[PDB]
This record gives C-alpha cells, structure tokens and sequence, in this order.
C-alpha cells in the first residue's frame, strides 16, 4: 500500500520557473485519483486521451508530474495542439498527448505587494519546443543579422523574463499553479496502478 | 532579419518591461490619490521616476526602426508613438529651463492674490465664486481685470520664453512649431482615404464653426437680450458682451448665466435627488445602476476586482483622500474607480460617466500597451458624456424607478433643459476654437509679441462676439490666466470631444430605432447599439480614428451637423424669442470705448 507521493507536487512550498519546468517520476506506489479530480480547489482538471472516473480502474509504467507556475491567461496554452509564448517556448504537449492537466490559482502564494519576481519565462527563441523539450539556456537572443557575441544591445536580447505578481491584479495576470500528470506505457512492468 | 521582425521583437521587449514598471507607477499614483500622506508622496515620486527613465531611453531604442520601411501599419504605430521624443530632444540644460518656467507660470496661477481698496481673494474660491454668481457690474469687473493685471502680467514675461522653448522643441522633433505638434495627435495615415493631415485639422476646425455660427449667433442675441435686463447701463443690443459678465472667470461656460436667461423661471429642473434618497440609495446602489445601463446595452459587467479595489466613497478612517472623479485603468486587467460619491443625481450621472471610461479601457485591453487609449484625444469624453446623456432622460429615470410612472415632461422643461445644455455646450465652442487658434498663431509667429493682447481682443470680438470692458496694452497676457494656457495643456481636445460625442449619440441612437428629438434619446436596453460601439472601442489606437470613427456612424468625417439636430428644437424657440432682437454682433462698440 505505497501511496504515490502526490502531496510533494501538489503541496510544494515553491514551484519551479515555467522554461525550467519541474518533473517529478512517480512510480512502483497505489495512486488515489480521485482524492484529486473530486477537489473543487482546481478550477482547471482536463484530461487527454484518459476519462478521470476511470483513472482508479487503470495501470502505467510511469507516470510523470509537471509543474510550474504562469498567469492565468496561459493556462489555455497548456493543452494539445495550442500555440503561444508558453506552448512556443517554454512547454510543449503533444497532439497525442495522453494524461490531465491541472490548474489552480495561487495569488494568495505566489502574489507579493511591490510585486514578486522570481517566476520567470522564456520570452525569444529561436524555433519551437518539441513536445516534452525542456530549455533552460541562457544564451544572449540575436534578433538582427549582427552578433551579440554574448553582449545584450540593439536587436540583442537576453531571452528570459520575468513575471510581475502583485495581489491586486486582475485574474488573467494573476499566477496560476499547473500540475501536468502524463501516464505513459510501455511493453514493461506496468508498476502503477493504484486502485 | 526583415524590419518588421527586428522592431516587432523590440516591441515584444518593450511591452514585457513597460506593463511592470507602468504598473508600479499607476499603484503608487494610486496609494498617493486615495492616501495623501508625505510618505506616498515620495514613492509617487520614484515610481514615476524609474518609469519616466524608462521610457526616454527606450525612446532612443526605438528610433533605429525608421517608419518608412515597416509594412505593418500597427507596428508602425506602436513605434511611433515610442519614437515621438517630446521635450526630451531639447539639450538636457534647455529641458530643465523650461521645467523650470513651466513649474513657475503654474505656481503663480494656483497662488495668485487678488487684493481690493489686506484681505485678497485666490481664484478658488474667492475670485471664482464672483464670477460665477455675481450679478453686479463692478464687483465682476474688479475680480476680472484684477486677475488679469496680478496673475497674467506675471505670466506675460515667462509665457514669452515658454514659446520660445516650446518651439524649439517641436522644431527638434520636426515640426512646424509648437502648434503644429499639437495637431499630431489627429495625424492618421492609413488606408485609402483615412488620411488625416495636421494642417486638414485646422480647415475642419474653421468649416466647423461657420456651420456652428448660426445656432451661436441667435443663443448669443437671447442671452444678450437677458443680460441687458441685469446690466441695463452697460449693454448694447448690436455689440459683443462684455467679457467679465458672462458667468465665469474667463466665459469659457455660459451655464452660471442659467438664473439670468432660463426661459421659463416657474418650471423647476427635475433633480431626482430626493428620489434616491427616499430609497435609501447608497454609493454601492448608484455603480451598481450604472453597471446594470452598460449590460442592458450589451457591454460586460464590472470585473470583481473593480468592486475590490475602487474608492466608491470618502474613506470612512482618518485617510485624506482627492475627491476629483476619475476612471483609473492601471493595467493588468486592474481598473479602479476613485470617487467620494454622494447620494445625489450629479453623482449619480458622472458615475455614469466614469463608467464609461472603465468600459473603453475595457475594451482595448487586449491590445498592445502602446496602443491602449482613445483613437484621438477627443474621444475617451466623448463616450463617457453619451453615457450620462442617456441615463440623465426622463425616459431613462423613469424606468429604473427614479420618476413617477405617471411623469410626463412638458414642454416648458424641455426647453429649459436644451437651453441650459446649450450655455454649456454651444457656448464653449466659439470661446474653444478662438483660444486654440490664438495659440496655434502665437507659435506659428504669425502674431508677433507686440501683438499678443491686440491680436487676442480682436478675435474675441471676431469670433465670440465678446468684448474687454478694459482696454489692455502688451503687458497683459490674458490667455495666461486660464489653467489650461498656463499649465501647458492643449486646448482643441474640448471642441473635438463636443463634436464627436452628438455624432456617436446620433449613430447609437438610430441604431436603436429611437423615434422623436435626440435629446429625448435613451440607447438603454439596445444591445445593437452597445455592440456597435464596441466594434470602436476595442480598436484602441490601433487604426486612423477616422477609420474607428466609421465603424460607429458610418461617415469617416468630424461632422457638426448631429450637434446641429440635437439643437434644433431649441434653434427654432431661438429663431422666435429673437424676433424683434438683433442677431448678431459688431466689433466696433466697447463698454469703455
Ligand atoms: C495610509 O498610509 C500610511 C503610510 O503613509 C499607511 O501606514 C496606512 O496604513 C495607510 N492607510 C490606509 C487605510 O491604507
Ligand atoms: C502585424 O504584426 C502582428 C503581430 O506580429 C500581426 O498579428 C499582424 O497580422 C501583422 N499585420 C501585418 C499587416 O503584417
Ligand atoms: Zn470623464
């Protein structure tokens, strides 16, 4: 009766930057789905591929938590077939995408009075994130035909940006917390099943 | 690297900096209006600082990206508005000297001292309260040419160097002069036949007016008639009025000359105050009516944050509070209302009119930050007035319960009503497109200085029909003594609002199948009408407002002739009480002559 540690990615003090997105393996443990997709504290539970009544009535191999964090108006790029600054350059789904992806808003956490800046995100790239891809670089963006050489300036650009949070600003830039839990299987142990 | 891409990724920059530290700057500007204390002064201060660095170095940025060679026209006109430098191309030591003379001509105005044959007046209230409720000749001329010969002859030295610098700048920015810069604000260039030239600004502004001549000239003989029953030994009935009696400091309204001229004095205005008041109405009630107007036309309702965030009323601690209404939109989805409202129908039309403001942010929310305002100058009033215009009918009042439902308006009423609505609104547009012309011509040179005081007396009588009761030489500087000249504030932007507010009532109207006068007209509950609007609004500044001005009323012109119909009923109770009066006026006759 191992019990998947959901708590570690649903109740983290901190959540990770959305271009340095966090993932978590949960394996070999018995997940209870629907302590989560019976919870009227998400106002985001979509699921692909998978129905969630049928979740608990199901075995994987793995099965992968995401998480980070982006303001409200984004949340709608976390999902398949989406385009955007997010879905762009900072976190893919695929179009086959299989798993759920969970949002809630967290202005009472992640908001801060003269304004909290530690969420950043990917804001230039030079092409887009294959699904899955994580970027975390840090390389100077060369917007023109001259090189930057690794020196910000005209048509160079450092290519991360911060988010600005304060607590009176309105809901779609507001941060959100996201939770994407992918189920994977392969021809292999089938460890998670979790009744 | 094409030159859209480069800019765009500039902008795209820009616009992710820009909405924090604007932002910032917006909520202690806030904290300051709503908490005035020496503390918040300070941080006012050095958020608006680091906001204004912020914006003159990307200024710099942003004029590498020539216009001409952008195909993106809303591209084009994000980085325009960036690149328009203003007074930071001056040199940094002639930027501080005319900071300095700005903040000189505006400190005389709010500190000058009128002082009669100790005890001295300040134009608020003192010297305002005579001129806006007098009715004696001698007390009004006293408070007149006494704040002309205090206040504006010591703004007539320093408004002579402020041209010069004013110039020198718009010259720096390549303009013609000061007032040419000024009629960028009406520069379209789009597509075919939205054009819009600086120098077409000023042939409207003068069609306009002989357009507007008739329906000023037969409101100026009635009020004229009315004034030459309180000033029988100081009136002409062919002459212009003289300037101090025409219920104001200056005659910009002639709304406190109502008492003199109102045309039938046994009919009371309906002031539904009373009615609010027996309903145990409260703020809450009042922006609570105006957001249920704007739904029933089809516009969304107030975000929750707005409810959360505004100051509906005078704080009930001990915080000092700015009273001034105001339609606050700080970005972010964040817009605010701060209003100490009472329990009043004023209260109850401006919360109206405020509202209209928040819905406008509203709407071009969504649009890049440097295109987030009203498609010119003059049309962010102009919505916020045809939402009181609406909800100020008896129709309206009688629907949500305010009139009796037996309430009928009789004729009288009206009359008296579209007679008060022209002392306000007919009666400021001479004395506007006279005031700006003078300006436009003083930087233009083509009055010299030595000219100033003759030139401005001369299109007073010309254009006003109003006349000096004292002769004043160059050292004068008369225009100086409004708040608007001596603090720097073009002025056009109150003749264009008036005419653009009648020609979106107009449209609405009809869209909403409204039958008889436009005055009577009320767009409530025509959702048609709210989209139609809407179609505008959420344009922002992003196309010509010639262009966002047809996609309301169907014609891409600044058009007089929807004032001219809300008017007519009055014009033709005009035409007939000035029968046996002369219509018209002549130049040559002066009270002191
Ligand atoms: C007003 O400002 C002071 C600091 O200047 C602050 O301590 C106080 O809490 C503010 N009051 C309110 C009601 O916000
Ligand atoms: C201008 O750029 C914006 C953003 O890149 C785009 O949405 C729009 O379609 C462009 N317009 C033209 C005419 O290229
Ligand atoms: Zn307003």
């Amino acid at each position: 009766t191992n019990l998947c540690p959901f708590g570690e990615v649903f109740n983290a003090t901190r959540f990770a930057s959305v271009y340095a997105w966090n993932r978590k393996r949960i394996s070999n443990c018995v997940a209870d789905y629907s302590v989560l997709y019976n919870s009227a504290s998400f106002s985001t539970f979509k699921c692909y591929g998978v129905s969630p009544t049928k979740l608990n009535d199901l075995c994987f191999t793995n099965v992968y938590a995401d998480s980070f964090v982006i303001r409200g108006d984004e949340v709608r790029q976390i999902a398949p077939g989406q385009t955007g600054k997010i879905a762009d350059y900072n976190y893919k789904l695929p179009d086959d995408f299989t798993g759920c992806v969970i949002a809630w808003n967290s202005n009472n956490l992640d908001s801060k009075v003269g304004g909290n800046y530690n969420y950043l995100y990917r804001l230039f790239r030079k092409s887009n994130l294959k699904p899955f891809e994580r970027d975390i670089s840090t390389e100077i963006y060369q917007a023109g035909s001259t090189p930057c050489n690794g020196v910000e300036g005209f048509n160079c650009y450092f290519p991360l940006q911060s988010y600005g949070f304060q607590p009176t600003n309105g809901v779609g830039y507001q941060p959100y917390r996201v939770v994407v839990l992918s189920f994977e299987l392969l021809h292999a142990p089938a460890t998670v099943c979790g009744p | 690297s094409t030159s859209d891409e480069e800019a765009k990724t500039f902008l795209e920059k820009f616009n992710s900096e820009a909405e924090e530290l604007s932002y910032q700057s917006s909520l202690a500007s806030w904290n300051y209006n709503t908490n005035i204390t020496d503390e918040n002064v300070q941080k006012m201060n050095v958020a608006g600082a680091k906001w204004s660095t912020f914006y003159e170095e990307q200024s710099k940025i942003a004029k590498n990206y020539q216009l001409q060679n952008i195909q993106n026209d809303t591209i084009k006109r994000q980085l325009q508005a960036l690149q328009l430098s203003g007074s930071s191309a001056l040199s940094a030591d002639k930027n501080q000297r005319l900071n300095t003379i700005l903040n000189t001509m505006s400190t005389i105005y709010s500190t000058g001292k009128v002082c009669n044959p100790q005890e001295c007046s300040l134009l608020e209230p003192g010297l305002d309260n005579i001129m806006e409720s007098s009715k004696d000749y001698n007390e009004r001329l006293w408070a007149w040419e006494g704040w002309r010969s205090e206040v504006g002859k010591q703004l007539r030295p320093l408004y002579e160097e402020y041209v010069v610098l004013k110039n020198e700048m718009a010259r720096a920015n390549h303009y013609e002069d000061y007032g040419d810069y000024w009629r960028g604000d009406y520069e379209a260039e789009g597509a075919n036949g939205y054009n819009y030239s600086r120098d077409h600004l000023i042939e409207d502004v003068e069609h306009i007016f002989t357009q507007i001549k008739p329906l000023y000239e037969h409101l100026h003989a009635y009020v004229r008639a009315k004034l030459m029953d309180n000033y029988p030994s100081h009136i002409s009935p062919t002459g212009c009025l003289p300037a101090h009696l025409l219920g104001d400091m200056w005659g910009r309204f002639w709304t406190n000359l109502y008492p003199l001229t109102v045309p039938f004095r046994q009919k009371p205005n309906i002031d539904v105050t009373d009615a609010m008041v027996n309903q145990t109405w409260d703020a809450n009630r009042i922006f609570k009516e105006a957001e249920k107007f704007f739904v029933s036309v089809g516009l969304p309702k107030m975000t929750q944050t707005f409810w959360e965030n505004s100051m509906l009323t005078e704080p009930g601690d001990g915080r000092k509070v700015v009273c001034h209404p105001t339609a606050w939109d700080l970005g972010k989805h964040d817009f605010r209302i701060k209003m100490c409202t009472k329990v009043t129908m004023d209260d109850f039309l401006t919360a109206h009119h405020e509202m209209g403001h928040i819905q406008y942010d509203m709407a071009y929310a969504m649009q890049p930050y440097l295109l987030r305002n009203g498609a010119n100058e003059g049309f962010h009033e102009a919505v916020g007035e045809i939402m009181s215009l609406s909800a100020a009918t008896p129709k309206h009042l009688k629907n949500i319960g305010l009139l009796p439902p037996d309430f009928y308006e009789d004729n009288e009423t009206e009359i008296n009503f579209l007679l008060k609505q022209a002392l306000t609104i007919v009666g400021t547009l001479p004395f506007t497109y006279m005031l700006e012309k003078w300006r436009w011509m003083v930087f233009s040179g083509q009055i010299p200085k030595e000219q100033w005081m003759k030139k401005w007396w001369e299109m007073k009588r010309e254009i006003v029909g109003v006349v000096e009761p004292v002769p004043h030489d160059e050292t004068y500087c008369d225009p100086a003594s409004l708040f608007h000249v001596a603090n720097d504030y073009s002025f056009i932007r109150y003749y264009t609002r008036t005419i653009y507010q009648f020609q979106f009532q107009e449209a609405l109207c009809q869209t909403a199948k409204h039958e008889g006068p436009l005055h009577k007209c009320d767009i409530s509950n025509s959702a048609e009408a709210g989209q139609k609007l809407l179609q505008m609004l959420s344009l922002g500044k992003s196309k010509p407002w010639t262009l966002a001005l047809e996609r309301v009323v169907g014609t891409k012109n600044m058009d007089v002739r929807p004032l001219l119909n809300y008017f007519e009923p009055l014009l033709t109770w005009l035409k007939e009480q000035n029968k046996n009066s002369f219509v018209g006026w002549n130049t040559d006759w002066s009270p002191y002559a």
